[PDB]
């Protein structure tokens, strides 16, 4: 609901909506859903025998496309900061812009999520919830 | 800094100088608050104005007894409040639901729904310990906004 | 009954300023003289004339009998 | 048609009673309100308690009456137990039973005059109301909710005082009711705000099962206050008001004359009280005194057992009702034969007095509807019957 | 020449304050009813015939007066006869 | 009996209409009446300055719980359980045990100050007059986890004061 | 230094009503047997300065169901014309000597109804869509009851400008020939500015802490303005050329008493139940207005007392 990476998109009401960076090469990474994250911990908290055997979190099916950025504006139809405003909680034109566009689908020999089951969530069903813009009905 | 931390002795003073409360009259604890509005223990003009629209509130007050037919309607009004809010519930039936406590259709606590900060006990708290609870609340505001972004 | 009297002496004093201020501007801008008003076009014609012959460029100064003797 | 639910709105009055309005443009012609905001599980809850232990849950049934409730309970129990209460005790139940009517009939006008929107008669009368809660604290136990009337008559005697206080109180009250006469009666706008509104006068005004005012002040002379006795209550002299037509303004003018009766009765009751005892003497129902439950042997066994269990009530159904200051008060107390009662079904006003809002409302405005409600004097938590 | 430099301060002051109000110190990162129509039409009728009634105080420092007397009273007549036929039907108004 | 209020036919003659015509037209009503009954402002405001001033009470006023004891400390409670069986909210819970001296005392002692509905019957049920509703409204902590009073609040709370308590019982025990 | 006359009229008039919500309650206080602000002042006088800080701290959440270009547009004009109407007003010297200004006050006040139609409409449904309409529908009925009886005293005073209005009332207190008009002046002006007897007045409930304060600050700006406008018209004061200070002493102090009247009538009366509220204008007010409109024409003619201009 209230992460930074998916809310980095659609908070870009601007004089230009550019992807990163006008290219559909590496997009995207593996957006695992947040219920699967909290479900992996509670199974492992008395698993047993899960010490040292580090685990990896599978995402959805399967890699992902450039369509995601077009998927934002299609369906959206185009906490202790301060008393007034924080002076610097920016979009950070620095190494922030590259920490997500470096996908690295890593080694599948980690067990790491389906064995710490059961976590299976698509993207197309949970996308209605988090996105919220001016139409709200159609 | 001595310069910056001097400022929140105005702002965290100003919010504890003008509170615009909502009251939810549901049961017999509503009637005693009206006598606090009656000018013996005159509730107005000790920092705090009378009733107000549901939009412009800071301190909501749940009084009386909650039923399961009111548990949705409480949360929706609780969402519409702005951010520096506080919940203070009077009445012994807002702290565990008094007795009626073992009944099939009474919200157990008025704490498993909203997060509440100050608990006044009693079938009717006699509009004598309740101004004492409000001066407890302004005493609770010793918080800071500077040295929060100035620390982290 | 007493406490309302400091309430009266705040907002009522807050209206004392602009009537005092404006009457200490146009009196000050014309040097202790009131401002020449003009409601009819014949009335303006005096100020349109007399500014050109006052001494240099002013409408709030006079010449008097001793000008042309 | 627009289907607005002007109710849950915390627009003063009593932020509750959420209903529907199928208004025909401007007129309403269809009103179907919803109740049940406080159901509380009352009538199921009493089925596990005893008689003395269940008693304050009658007290918290109104917001206002503290001695008119529990008057409808002990008198609903003493008939089952073949007891008349002692004579000093009956003069107090009429005194506080004719002092709670000087709490409803103050609240029934001011709170009606606040929905309407007048500010100053709300503060001009509750500041005089404070002179009366000092009585409640001085006699029983608390601010309002007092477990004071018992089945064995009065709990304890009122202390030294309270006779040059009530006479001090009641000799300076008719000036305060002469204030609101200047505030509302001779005024035109409030008269224009309520004339010919809620004209319900036919025999369906009684087929709907209404109790008093929104009765006799609309017509049919009948009341439970001198055709049915309670205690020493017929030995005092008074009259009952009747208004002219069947609207709200001729059920409003009951309540001005009604408060002009309770002053007479208090000034008649004080002259007639004899000295005597408090409780019923046979002590199978009343507890014995504190100076007795520390000396003899017979006192403790009829003390220690009388709180583990309650009384011994004979079986056989019963029913009664008295004059609540807004209506009848039905209690159909089913007895079984032990310390714990069986079913205890209550009838409160508002079942009749608000189901007949359907007949009363239509043909009229929307701003009429809020002005209707504060005339019947409907209090929620009391519609939990 | 300040009229026009007289209100320009007033309107730039209102649009300034909203930016400190709605903007930067926030940063969160019909059914038709006939009876509610005919009064607007009725108002505009009596809104016109007060503008013809409007030039009166300049119409007194004038020539022979009984022309200006008997005719100015006639507009009030037409403003009043218009009431009476409309007074036959106002509706729930 | 009867009374017919608001039942009076009008006058309807030449002169008395002028009292009803001057009423509507020039408003001799609504100002002589309602502009004078408001003012009426010169009376003294009867307001209590609560942190400084306080209001009246009664000697039989209820409030905070406390426990008493004899002269030099004895635990006046005898754990005869009667206050438990008449509590309407069952806020009492007592586990007793023979203490090694021989006389029975308490181990756990609870008052659910949340659930406590203040029927005060505990004050009128103890034979050895142990529990007393102490007249102090000092309250309002910040958690639900705190108001459940254990025993070592109550003996301490019964010993923050006693002369407050011991004078009210001694002025009221003759009535009850 | 024309600019410093501007800032020494706009700014010193904001504190004239920012310190009135205090006075609103204390006058309300000492009727109900209760005191003013007690803990903060000490005499109250430190209360509104802190409360003014709060409404710009508290977060103004915006409706997602509305536009933004229309929603802040109504507070733009709210301080615009409701402060512009102060400008050609004498004390004893106006900022602008307008040749005609009584029409100019009505020309600006007629756009006050053009603001309420914005905020209810562009926001939301029902309440904000139907409930905000009726309030225009009452306040369109109080220009014809306003402007006609306004015109009936210009027939006797003489002209349109306001500077001649002082000289023509130097002996009179002109309520004495127009005490029937004095009611229908003050009743109608009370009704337009949306106050306690004439109230039905969703066009506020959607505004959070930011822009509610404007349409609480602009509405109050109107009410002392209808006081100061009745002040120069009915209860005219004396004028001294050599002593201009003595004018303003007995000028605002007379308007300050009539300022209390809106606070004083509010503490007496109920509402009017909308169907009556327009019914008491057309059926009841308006036929007397035409009659007295005919009255002030024939009588200066049948006096040979025409006012010169
Ligand atoms: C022949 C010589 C030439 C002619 C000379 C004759 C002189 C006549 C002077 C008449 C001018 C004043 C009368 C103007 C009309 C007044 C309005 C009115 O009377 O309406 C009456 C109002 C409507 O209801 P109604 O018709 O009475 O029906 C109910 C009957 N029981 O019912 C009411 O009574 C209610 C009153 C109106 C409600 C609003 C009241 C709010 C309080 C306002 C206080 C005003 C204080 C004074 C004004 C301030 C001073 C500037
Ligand atoms: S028990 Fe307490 S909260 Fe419940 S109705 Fe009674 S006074 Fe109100
Ligand atoms: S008050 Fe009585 S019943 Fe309660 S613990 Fe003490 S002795 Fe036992
Ligand atoms: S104080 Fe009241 S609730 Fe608590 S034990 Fe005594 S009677 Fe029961």
């Amino acid at each position: 609901r209230e992460d930074r990476f998916l809310n980095y998109f659609a908070n870009i009401r601007w004089f230009g909506g550019v992807p990163l960076i006008s290219l559909g090469k590496k997009t995207v990474k593996q957006p695992v859903y947040i219920v699967d994250v909290t479900k992996g911990i509670i199974n492992a908290i008395k698993d047993p025998d899960a010490r040292g055997k580090t685990f990896a979190f599978v995402g959805p099916s399967r890699y992902l496309l450039f369509d995601l950025v077009q998927y934002v504006f299609a369906v959206a139809h185009r906490i202790g900061r301060l008393f007034e405003i924080s002076p610097f909680e920016p979009w950070t034109t620095r190494d922030k812009v590259e920490r997500i566009h470096t996908t690295d689908k890593i080694l599948p020999h980690l067990p790491g999520l389906e064995d710490l089951g059961v976590e299976a969530t698509p993207l197309e069903l949970k996308a209605i919830e988090v996105l919220r813009r001016h139409r709200t009905y159609r | 800094e001595y310069v910056v931390a001097k400022l929140d002795d105005l702002i965290n003073w100003a919010r504890r100088s003008s509170l615009w409360p909502m009251t939810f009259g549901l049961a017999c604890c509503a009637v005693e608050m009206m006598h606090m509005a009656a000018p013996r223990y005159d509730m107005d003009r000790f920092g705090v104005v009378f009733r107000a629209s549901p939009r412009q509130s800071d301190v909501m007050i749940v009084a009386g007894t909650l039923t399961n037919k009111m548990a949705p309607a409480l949360r929706k009004v609780y969402d519409q409040m702005p951010e520096p809010r506080y919940v203070v519930s009077m009445g012994s039936c807002a702290n565990g639901g008094g007795y009626y406590h073992y009944s099939y259709s009474v919200v157990r606590g008025c704490d498993r729904i909203v997060p509440v900060d100050i608990y006044v006990p009693g079938c009717p708290p006699t509009a004598e310990a309740l101004l004492y609870g409000i001066l407890q609340l302004q005493k609770k505001i010793k918080r800071e906004k500077r040295l929060r972004i100035w620390y982290r | 009954w007493f406490e309302v009297l400091p309430g009266i002496a705040v907002m009522g004093v807050c209206l004392f300023i602009p009537g005092m201020a404006t009457a200490r501007i146009h009196r000050f801008s014309n040097g202790g003289k009131e401002k020449r008003v003009a409601h009819y076009p014949y009335q303006w014609y005096l100020m349109e004339r007399d500014r050109r012959v006052s001494g240099v460029n002013r409408s709030y100064v006079s010449k008097g009998l001793e000008n042309i003797d | 048609n627009l289907t607005l639910n002007f109710g849950p709105q915390h627009p003063a009055a009593h932020g509750v009673l959420r209903l529907v309005m199928e208004l025909s443009g401007e007129m309403v012609r269809k009103c179907d309100p919803h109740i049940g905001l406080l159901h509380r599980g009352t009538e199921k809850l009493i089925e596990y308690k005893t008689y003395l232990q269940a008693l304050p849950y009658f007290d918290r049934l109104d917001y206002v009456s503290m001695m008119c409730n529990e008057q409808a309970y002990s008198l609903a129990v003493e008939k089952l137990l073949n007891i008349q209460p002692p004579p000093r005790a009956q003069w107090i139940r009429v005194l506080f039973g004719e002092i709670t009517r000087l709490l409803n009939h103050i609240m029934a006008v001011t709170t009606h005059a606040l929905d309407i929107g007048a500010m100053t008669p709300f503060f001009w009368m509750f500041e005089e109301r404070e002179k009366m809660f000092e009585f409640y604290e001085r006699v029983s136990g608390a601010r309002m909710h007092a477990a004071y009337v018992r089945p064995g008559g009065v709990h304890q005697d009122l202390p030294l005082g309270l006779m040059d206080d009530i006479y001090e109180f009641s000799k300076n009250f008719s000036l305060r009711i002469d204030e609101l006469e200047e505030m509302l009666t001779n005024n035109r706008i409030w008269r224009n705000r309520t004339v010919d509104i809620g004209i319900v006068t036919a025999e369906d005004a009684l087929n709907y099962g209404f109790s008093g005012v929104m009765l006799r002040g609309s017509g049919i002379q009948w009341d439970l206050r001198k055709t049915q006795p309670y205690d020493v209550y017929d030995q005092v002299e008074f009259d009952v008001p009747i208004g002219s037509r069947g609207d709200c303004y001729d059920r409003y003018l009951c309540r001005v004359e009604e408060m002009r009766q309770s002053i007479r009765i208090i000034s008649q009751c004080l002259n007639k009280m004899p000295p005597g005892e408090i409780k019923v003497d046979d002590a199978k129902v009343s507890p014995p005194k504190r100076a007795e439950m520390k000396t003899s042997m017979e006192s403790l066994i009829h003390h220690f057992k009388l709180y583990t269990e309650g009384y011994q009530v004979p079986p056989g159904a019963t029913y009664t009702a008295i004059e609540a200051p807004k209506g009848e008060f039905g209690v159909y107390l089913v007895s079984d034969g032990s310390s714990r009662p069986y079913r205890c079904k209550i009838k409160a006003p508002g079942f009749a007095h608000l189901a007949g809002l359907d007949k009363m409302s239509k043909g009229h405005m929307l701003a009429d509807v809020v002005a209707i409600i504060g005339t019947q004097d409907i209090v929620f938590g009391e519609v939990d019957r | 020449m300040n009229l026009m430099l007289a209100l320009l301060t007033n309107f730039t002051l209102a649009t300034l304050l909203v930016i400190i109000a709605f903007w930067l110190p926030q940063l969160n990162v019909l059914p038709f009813s006939m009876k509610f129509f005919l009064v607007a039409i009725t108002f505009l009728l009596f809104d016109l015939e007060i503008a013809l009634l409007l030039p009166l105080p300049w119409a007194s420092q004038t020539a022979n007066l009984n022309t200006m007397l008997t005719m100015a009273l006639f507009l009030i007549i037409l403003l009043a006869v218009s009431l009476a036929y409309e007074w036959t039907q106002k509706g729930l108004e | 009996t009867y009374k017919y209020v608001n039942l009076r036919e009008p006058s309807m003659d030449m002169k008395s209409v002028t009292d009803r015509a001057a009423q509507t037209l020039l408003w001799t009503e609504l100002i002589r009446g309602l502009g004078m009954t408001l003012s009426y402002l010169f009376r003294e405001p009867a307001t209590i300055n609560y942190p400084f001033e306080k209001g009246p009470l009664s000697p039989r006023f209820r409030g905070e719980h406390a426990l008493r004891r004899y002269p030099s400390g004895e635990e006046r409670c005898i754990a005869c359980k009667l206050c438990e069986a008449v509590c309407p909210a069952q806020a009492i819970t007592i586990e007793a045990e023979p203490r090694a001296d021989g006389s029975r005392r308490t181990t756990r002692y609870d008052i659910d100050m949340t659930k406590c509905i203040y029927c005060g019957f505990c004050q009128e049920a103890c034979p050895v007059d142990a529990i007393v509703e102490g007249p102090n409204f000092e309250f309002s902590t910040e958690t639900h986890e705190e108001l459940l009073y254990n025993k070592e609040k109550l003996l301490n709370n019964g010993d923050k004061w006693e002369a407050e308590i011991a004078a009210n019982i001694q002025a009221d025990y003759l009535y009850r | 230094m024309f600019m410093i006359n501007i800032l020494m009229l706009i700014i010193p008039i904001l504190l004239a009503v920012a310190f009135l919500t205090l006075v609103e309650r204390k006058v309300l206080g000492y009727m109900q047997l209760r005191k003013g602000p007690n803990v903060v002042g000490p005499y109250g006088l430190l209360q509104p300065i802190a409360d003014a800080i709060k409404l710009f701290i508290k977060e103004p959440l915006r409706p997602a169901t509305s536009s933004a270009s229309m929603f802040i547009l109504a507070p733009i004009m709210a301080l615009g014309l409701a402060l512009t109407m102060w400008i050609p007003l004498p004390m004893p010297y106006p900022l602008i000597n307008m040749n005609l200004g009584v029409l100019f006050m009505l020309a600006m006040s007629s756009l006050a109804v053009y603001s309420i139609l914005w905020s209810g409409w562009a926001s939301n449904s029902k309440y904000a869509l139907i409930g905000a309409l009726r309030a225009v529908a009452q306040t369109i009925s109080y220009e014809v009851t306003l402007a006609i009886i306004l015109l009936s005293v210009l027939l006797m005073s003489g002209s349109f400008t306001l500077s001649t209005l002082i000289t023509t009332q130097e002996q009179m207190w002109l309520i004495l020939p127009a005490w029937p008009l004095a009611m229908m002046w003050f009743i109608s002006t009370l009704a337009e500015t949306n106050r306690a007897p004439f109230d039905l007045t969703g066009f506020n409930v959607e505004y959070a802490a930011g822009p509610f304060a404007l349409f609480f600050m602009a509405e109050y700006a109107n009410i002392i303005m209808m006081n100061i406008f009745t002040a120069i018209l009915f209860l005219g004061t004396s004028h001294n050329p050599h002593m201009p200070e003595l004018y303003t002493i007995n000028f605002t102090i007379k308007s300050l008493l009539l300022t209390m009247s809106f606070l004083w009538i509010r503490a007496s009366y109920p509402r009017f139940r909308y169907d009556q509220l327009m019914h008491l204008l057309w059926k009841n007010f308006l036929p007397l207005t035409l009659a007295l409109c005919m009255w002030h024409v024939s009588l200066p003619i049948l006096t040979s007392g025409i006012p010169p201009q």
